[PDB]
């Protein structure tokens, strides 16, 4: 069959993908592009309106001496210019981040114990349902106790709510289903049983604060906002004194003792509070992505949906804006979720492994790493050599490094069932690639790459960690594009091959199994395409409170 | 020598130990037992071997509810604890007869570790204690069972948690009384970021010993912060002596006189009487049926008032056997005594202010929690320069079981290990003995 | 003890509330059962719940401070800590928020008192709270028009009075009945209806409110005219200011 | 003349303002209110659409047993229900914060030295103009060097730009005026001369990154985004190699050596990066507010415009959302910028001072503090006693404490010309108030209040600081409403009385003297009113990239 | 001035911040005392020595 990227290459260029030569310099520069033409016109209008020059195609060098390509969003039939995949221009991408940033998971286990010991009152599905009615009024920013309170406009905060989940089916089934993330409905039977066993009789809230608030403020707002309105709702629903010593136990529980942040705070040089992208460990990112519960018969699809999730968040929004900015890093990320390229390479590796070892049946050792990662690296690089159009597509060495090594590392983990040998395969891929083409990535691409092999299996203080626990603040990883989202994929890969319901945190997995989210985490690449087409409807907009 | 003041020192039963001890014999800068306590707290680590073993067996590593399916490792760590601890000790020590201590507790489920003092002599700070201990136990476990290169990173995760992806040792199975240097509210604050429940746990809820340990840590921090330099030094030393070391048996005697039927108000009346009797305050002016008191020694008035504040906490929270009202005592002892006398309250209002916010943040939705989770580095309770938190330690020592976030809940690992150390458990004894020993060298 | 400076009736009343030797004037009789109903923590005839075992059943080590401090009866028993909370009108209620907290820590043992503008609370062991609450409800700490027992929804201290002279209550826990001229408590302090209301007596008349109040106002006794009280407040400001600078 | 709050009180209530009695419980609860009625209907619609209950007026206690009041925005004729002053419901308030968050000041002094030395090229007004044309193309997110770059949509980022200023008139006049903040045009003559003397021959950029980016990301993004596009524009405009050793000097200069953040980062318990509200010192907040350059003949107006700026930002957005959330703290803040109440009290105090001492002519000592703060405190408290409608308006003791003490503190600083004695007057006011009414604020209001007197003149490590340098991270101030914005006012007060052009940083003052901002910093209260009326047009919306 | 803070202060310290903090307050106090700087003005000496700390 055709390689999976052939359709996309045929769309981009008039030549067949194998053809070695082309002609340049005859396309009219920016004038070849619908999107650049839109931008030129908009820049003229903006400059006139505000009295300050802005976008101008004659500044600096003239874009479009070559073909300015469309990109296929992988697993879709949507083709768009890359500008439509810039996070600034793509409301789906923005909302994906808002939906993570504005979520916290907050236990009710200590709270219910405070109610039963300290105050000496009882808890049942009925009292929990009443509490959930109460907190779903309060959480978006509405009052339950004081006189003369002023409140948020319900329509501006329609995306904020609280649901619960529990492994106790009898309780889950008796709470009003409007408020319940139903594990048995959302997960296939095997995964549901795993998840219910992890949660047991615990009861957990999934709290989503308003997008408009998250955008006005920051990620570290989320658990505080959550806790204030949990606290008010505990007071109201359980007929508590409105501010007694016991009130502080609910605060401490909701803010600290039974809160799960999406991200942990960062060191000063990159100072940030909780629920910012750099604090989200790779295992959580894989668990946030919901491909695992829909596409479980296809571990490649699950792994590469995680890669898309992470490449966009970590390279485009995090590294490309929080940590830098400007034009940024769209195509460093799109390389990992367009043109079905990473898909072609990773399906090759999965077949190699399935045929030679069987998934998860290879020895978890360096022999397997050497075999699988080398074989898959050579396959990927051969494709760039055989298809000149492919090489011109993924024109930056970093993009190619990330794609080839992601396939090699995921394939290694498919073989071993262990993410750490997957990670070793990623680094070996880089070393082989560098020697094959006498190049790898940008100036600073392989900082982590060269520290990489030695730090895979280290046990030292700031070196040793299972991959699932690593993230954007792992020291070697803290700076550079073309790695973090791919590592989230490698973290997912062995778990997808094993059929595991989660990678690192079962509560995080369940917390995004929710169609009341604005973004559809089951189909990340489909959502990116919808946003590119300007068809995605985000939360948080101010139209209701601004003029016509 | 710098100061002329002398104090009489007692044991925690109210019996005289040594009269006429120069004030500076109690200084953190001079007293060798305070030095030993502070260096001991820098260097001591609790290792939960059982916890490490269980985290490994279940692959539950990296923080609350986290787990990595397929990574489970079943190692007989507790059953081989003697060997593992001995191997770790070899790596932790600098030389074979130094002050390294590694002692098994609980049938090998726990280890007390005291990292040698020499490592801190050539360190900037205190993190060598958890970091040297952690790697020595990670390596010792790996070596005990010949854990492979492929699996050893799980041992590391079980011991030290999600660090360095997290800034903290998130999910670790070691514990210290100190917390990481990045969490300091200000430079110089590390001896303040010690949970009140940890102090109560280490001193086995002995009220005077808990107050003494807390005061030693707080006032030693005031030296590290520079607050007790120059003009303020004597105020801080008198506060250490009278509020935390029961100087002149003043705290003890106020509690004795007010314990049966007394209140915060009755303690205030006795303290004002005692200050007047001792010449610390004097009537300055007569208003209409109201005496305005003055003082020629503000630092000594402050110290007497601080002793009364401690006694008032002991009487009020001791009578309730419930710690929560310490926030109220800290507020209204100070508020009442100002309108009783015309003199400024303890720490010139800063205890009262601390108490206002502490009350709020222990009775509201916004933050804080119960008294035991506060500390001198907490944003709510940092404001008074050592005169508030020791009262909170006393109150929590006196709590009979009204708190959800009790020392039993928050501090069990700390309790088992740190209470083994005599100078941590009974600091008032050792500091008073050291002061008596050096009394003629001041 | 002195308690408070000043030469006004306000100042004297503030002193009297703090002074445990001053006999609080009893204005109304309330049954033990009705105090329990007003509090709303347990039903009459219900055993005191516990938060921990009786102190006697515990095996506590030697501690000189514990030995010297007699526990309150509810601590001995292991009672829960519960509360009573009052709101006082700025239109000359007899007690006021700091007056209460100051007085409570002079008069009562084992007390957690909190002051706010619109509410003032005491938390202590339940059986002891019931005894204290009787005194807080029966005496001149309380007027049934200008004070309210309120565990939530406290708004009203700063509001205009209604046509009956009653403070605002969002939850209408205290109802003035014209036919007796008396106020009845029809809900407990958290706002749940009582099966049978509790007589709280007649509101104090204007003259008596002015005799008993502890708030300074231009249309009563103004604080600025209690020059000795102001003098002490200014003194404390100055001495605190100097002390923070250089201990002089 | 009538007290300045009388009109507002007559609008709120049927009774005259002096009347002691009213009638309650007859207004129909929420049904009395246009806004609550809108909210009830919106909640029904939201809940029906999403399948989860939301706003419900029958949860908890029934709002509106008393009059739900309109508020006059002080200095305006606009009356709105308080919900229209909630930051969530007020796009002007949100944009005020975005315009601060997305701004940094970046010198060109080191950069031009690097150009002249290290690159050995000349800098002139002409080369600066070319650089500015280049950076105004690049800064919103557009390319100048590489082929096949994908870019931000100019119309989504129309609010991003770079201007410069310098104290050298002849140099300023030679740069293209589209790019120049003209100090002589924006400031009255004496202020302009002060500011130009502070800047001298220095040349400074004012960089504003896009609102849509700031909302997606955080404040710590700003200086990074700025620096990336300064860096690209230095490469393009001065014809550098595109990535040589000298490139790193421009990065270090723009990111560290000559950047001025609006806010400094915060400690871990309240972890945040730069350009978040808690990091903005009070003196900067006063300088961001532009009332000083318009209303300079009226120091009360200038001071109270600063109070409005700070009460909203620090209490509503910062303490009420970043540090808590929920319904939050609208009216804790509105007390300081509505019904002309603080204005009445502060004009009383200014007139008292003018007559007794003359502005800035009182001895800077405790005698003046005792005199002025006591007199003004007693005036303000008497108004609540004289006018029962006023007391029912500012119903929370905290609100009254903040308003009375702000008047007392500002008035004291009007007398002394020194913010530190102003601050002492604020604390004395609290102490007097507490004794007068036997109440002050909420449970935790006077933590800083009771530490206050002693810490005004302290010199110890974490105690001693001039008020202008204090901010929301000063330890005693880090938690509580009803102080921070008032302190910004007190910081402004002596400087307004003295006629000073700035309070703490002249570069910050100049950097907001710019009508290309979205929010009009010259008339903060007018803008809050415009937003309340749903008449303010914010930047950052996604309408262009979402369905019609 | 070269300042070396006595080693004994670090023996009873957790870390190293006593060096700047003890030095700063000793020089702030010494300057105030040298010139009899008033209570009203001394906070400027503090700012000149140690900067915007603790707001920063
Ligand atoms: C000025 C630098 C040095 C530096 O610090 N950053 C630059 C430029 C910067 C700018 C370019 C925008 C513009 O043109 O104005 C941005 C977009 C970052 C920003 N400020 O927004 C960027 N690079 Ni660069 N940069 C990229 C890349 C690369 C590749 C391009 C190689 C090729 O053959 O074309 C090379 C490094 C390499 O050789 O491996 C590279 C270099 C460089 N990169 C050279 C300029 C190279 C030139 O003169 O043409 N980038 C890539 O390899 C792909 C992704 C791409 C990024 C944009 C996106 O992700 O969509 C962009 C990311
Ligand atoms: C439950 C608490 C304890 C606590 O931790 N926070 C509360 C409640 C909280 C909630 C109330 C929302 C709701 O009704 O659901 C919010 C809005 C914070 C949030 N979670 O969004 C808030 N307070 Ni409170 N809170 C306020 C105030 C106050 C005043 C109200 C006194 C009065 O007489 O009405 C008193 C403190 C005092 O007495 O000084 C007060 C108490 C209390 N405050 C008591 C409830 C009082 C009651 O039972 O009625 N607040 C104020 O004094 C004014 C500003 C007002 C805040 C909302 C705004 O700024 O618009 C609100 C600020
Ligand atoms: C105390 C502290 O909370 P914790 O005790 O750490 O949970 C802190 N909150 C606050 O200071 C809340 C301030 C805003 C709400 C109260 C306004 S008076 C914080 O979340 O960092
Ligand atoms: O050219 S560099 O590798 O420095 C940057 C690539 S974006
Ligand atoms: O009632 S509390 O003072 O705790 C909170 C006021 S918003
Ligand atoms: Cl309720
Ligand atoms: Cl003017
Ligand atoms: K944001
Ligand atoms: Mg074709
Ligand atoms: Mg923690
Ligand atoms: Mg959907
Ligand atoms: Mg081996
Ligand atoms: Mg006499
Ligand atoms: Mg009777
Ligand atoms: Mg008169
Ligand atoms: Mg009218
Ligand atoms: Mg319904
Ligand atoms: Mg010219
Ligand atoms: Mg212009
Ligand atoms: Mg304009
Ligand atoms: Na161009
Ligand atoms: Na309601």
């Amino acid at each position: 069959a055709d390689k999976l990227f052939i359709n996309a290459l045929k769309k981009k260029f008039e030549e067949s993908p194998e053809e070695k030569k082309t002609t340049f310099y005859t396309l009219g520069g920016w004038k070849q592009s619908e999107r650049k033409t839109e931008f030129v016109n908009a820049g003229k209008e903006v400059a006139a309106k505000r009295g300050i020059p802005q976008y101008n195609p004659d500044i600096g060098t003239p874009l479009g001496q070559r073909v300015l390509m469309p990109y296929q969003v992988s697993t879709t039939d949507t083709y768009v210019e890359g500008d439509d995949l810039h996070f600034v221009n793509n409301a789906a991408m923005q909302q994906m981040w808002d939906d993570i940033r504005r979520t916290v998971i907050v236990g009710l286990n200590h709270a219910h114990a405070v109610i039963e010991k300290r105050l000496g009152k009882e808890v049942t599905p009925e009292t929990i349902t009443h509490y959930l009615e109460t907190v779903n009024h309060a959480m978006p920013g509405a009052a339950v106790v004081q006189e003369h309170m002023v409140e948020t406009h319900p329509a501006l905060v329609a995306d904020s709510y609280v649901k619960v989940f529990t492994g106790n089916d009898e309780i889950a089934d008796e709470i009003d289903p409007a408020f319940v993330i139903d594990i048995n409905k959302q997960f296939p039977e095997d995964q549901a049983e795993t998840l219910k066993a992890e949660v047991g009789d615990g009861i957990w809230q999934v709290v989503r604060i308003p997008t408009i608030v998250s955008r006005t403020c920051d990620g570290a707002t989320t658990s505080r906002w959550s806790a204030m309105q949990i606290g008010m709702s505990m007071i109201s629903a359980y007929k508590q004194a409105a501010g007694e010593a016991a009130t502080g136990d609910f605060a401490y529980a909701a803010k600290h003792a039974e809160v799960i942040h999406m991200g942990t705070y960062l060191p000063v040089r990159r100072a940030r509070g909780e629920n910012e992208p750099g604090g989200v460990p790779f295992g959580y990112l894989a668990d946030i992505c919901q491909s695992s519960r829909v596409n479980y018969e296809d571990p490649v699809r699950v792994s590469l949906d995680v890669v898309a999730t992470g490449a966009m968040l970590y390279d485009q929004i995090w590294l490309g804006s929080y940590m830098s900015g400007g034009v940024g890093f769209t195509q460093y990320a799109t390389a990992a979720y367009t043109d079905n390229i990473l898909d072609d390479f990773t399906y090759f590796g999965k077949e190699y492994v399935e045929d030679k070892y069987g998934l998860c049946e290879a020895p978890n050792n360096m022999d397997t790493v050497l075999d699988v990662a080398t074989e898959v690296t050579f396959y990927g690089l051969e494709q760039y050599e055989e298809y000149p159009a492919l090489l011109e597509d993924q024109f930056g060495g970093s993009q190619r490094a990330a794609v080839v090594a992601a396939a090699a590392g995921c394939s290694t983990a498919f073989a071993t069932g262990n993410a750490q040998t997957g990670l070793s395969g990623w680094y070996l891929s880089m070393y082989l690639h560098k020697e094959q083409h006498s190049r790898l990535g940008f100036y600073g691409y392989d900082l982590q790459d060269q520290c990489g092999a030695s730090n895979v299996f280290s046990i030292r203080g700031d070196e040793g960690l299972p991959l699932e626990l690593r993230g954007p603040n792992y020291p070697n990883y803290a700076m550079n594009v073309g790695h973090q989202g791919e590592y989230a994929g490698i973290s997912q890969a062995p778990h997808a091959a094993r059929g595991d319901a989660f990678v690192f945190n079962p509560l995080v997995k369940i917390a995004f199994a929710d169609d009341n989210l604005v973004f559809d985490f089951t189909n990340v690449r489909g959502e990116f395409a919808k946003g590119a087409l300007r068809e995605f409807e985000p939360a948080g907009e101010r139209a209701l409170i601004t003029p016509a | 020598a710098k100061f002329e003041d002398k104090v009489d020192l007692y044991d925690d039963r109210g019996n005289l130990v040594e009269e006429q001890v120069p004030l500076e014999a109690l200084s953190p800068l001079r007293n060798p037992a305070i030095k030993s306590i502070v260096q001991g707290i820098k260097r001591t680590v609790a290792v939960n071997l059982e916890g490490i073993e269980n985290a490994l067996k279940t692959a539950k590593v990296g923080g609350p509810a986290c787990k990595i399916m397929g990574r489970e490792l079943d190692l007989d760590i507790v059953g081989n604890a003697e060997s593992i601890a001995a191997a770790a000790k070899e790596m932790i020590q600098v030389t074979e007869d130094d002050d390294t201590n590694v002692e098994l507790l609980g049938g090998g489920k726990r280890a007390l570790v005291q990292v040698p003092s020499a490592r801190f002599d050539v360190a900037a700070e205190y993190s060598a204690a958890p970091l040297v201990t952690a790697t020595a136990f990670v390596q010792a476990i790996i070596n005990e069972f010949d854990v492979s290169m492929y699996d050893a990173n799980m041992v590391k995760a079980a011991v030290l948690g999600r660090y360095p992806q997290s800034v903290e040792y998130m999910g670790a199975n070691i514990a210290t009384m100190l917390d990481i240097p990045q969490k300091l509210e200000g430079p110089g604050y590390a001896l303040r970021n010690i949970m009140v429940n940890h102090v109560v746990a280490a001193t086995l809820k002995n009220t005077l010993q808990a107050a003494a340990l807390s005061t030693i840590l707080e006032q030693t921090a005031m030296f590290e912060m520079g607050d007790a330099v120059g003009a303020f030094e004597r105020m801080h030393l008198l506060g250490l002596a009278y509020q935390g070391m029961n100087a002149d048996n003043l705290v003890f005697d106020l509690v004795k006189a007010n314990g049966k039927e007394g209140t915060v108000g009755s303690v205030i009346a006795d303290l004002v009487e005692r200050a007047l009797e001792d010449g610390v305050i004097k009537v300055e002016k007569e208003l209409t049926d109201y005496k305005v008191y003055g003082t020629d020694d503000l630092a000594m008035w402050n110290a007497y008032a601080a002793a009364g504040l401690m006694a008032a906490t002991m009487v009020n929270q001791g009578a309730a056997r419930a710690a929560q009202g310490v926030s109220s005592t800290l507020l209204y002892y100070n508020d009442l005594i100002e309108f009783e006398t015309g003199l400024p309250s303890v720490d010139f209002g800063k205890v009262e202010g601390t108490a206002v916010g502490f009350s709020f943040f222990s009775h509201s939705i916004y933050g804080g929690g119960g008294p035991g989770i506060f500390n001198g580095n907490h944003i709510v309770t940092r404001h008074s320069k050592g005169f508030a938190i020791p009262c909170v330690a006393a109150a929590m020592a006196l709590d009979a079981g009204t708190q959800m976030f009790s020392p039993e809940a928050t501090s069990g690992l700390i309790k088992e290990v740190f209470s083994q150390v005599d100078e941590f458990r009974e600091p008032l004894k050792y500091v008073v003995e050291a002061a008596a020993e050096i009394k003629n060298e001041i | 003890a002195q308690y408070y400076p000043g030469t006004t009736k306000v100042a004297q009343n503030r002193r009297n509330f703090c002074n445990p030797e001053y006999e609080l004037e009893k204005l109304r009789e309330i049954s033990d059962e009705d105090v329990v109903k007003i509090l709303g923590h347990r039903a009459p005839g219900e055993e005191y719940p516990s938060v921990h075992p009786p102190l006697e059943e515990m095996d506590e080590p030697e501690d000189a401070i514990r030995e010297m401090v007699e526990p309150i009866d509810g601590a001995k028993a292991g009672d829960r800590v519960r509360y009573i909370q009052f709101t006082d009108s700025m239109y000359f209620a007899p007690a006021q928020p700091y007056v209460r907290s100051r007085a409570y820590l002079c008069r009562y043992r084992g007390a957690d008192a909190g002051t706010l503008s619109g509410r003032q609370i005491i938390e202590t062991r339940e059986r002891d709270l019931e005894k204290i609450s009787k005194e807080l409800l029966e005496t001149e700490f309380f007027d049934p028009a200008r004070s309210g027992v309120r565990g939530k929804s406290v708004h009203g201290h700063s509001l205009r009075l209604d046509e009956d002279g009653m403070m605002f209550d969002m939850l209408r826990r205290q109802i003035y009945n014209k036919d007796t001229g008396r106020v009845e408590m029809v809900k407990n302090q958290i706002g749940d209806e009582l099966d049978e209301p509790v007589d709280l007596g007649e509101p104090l008349d204007e003259e008596t409110l002015m005799e008993k109040t502890t708030i300074y106002r231009v249309d009563g006794e103004a604080y600025r005219d209690d020059v000795e009280a102001v003098e002490i407040m200014q003194r404390i400001h100055v001495l605190r200011s100097q002390g923070g600078f250089n201990l002089e």
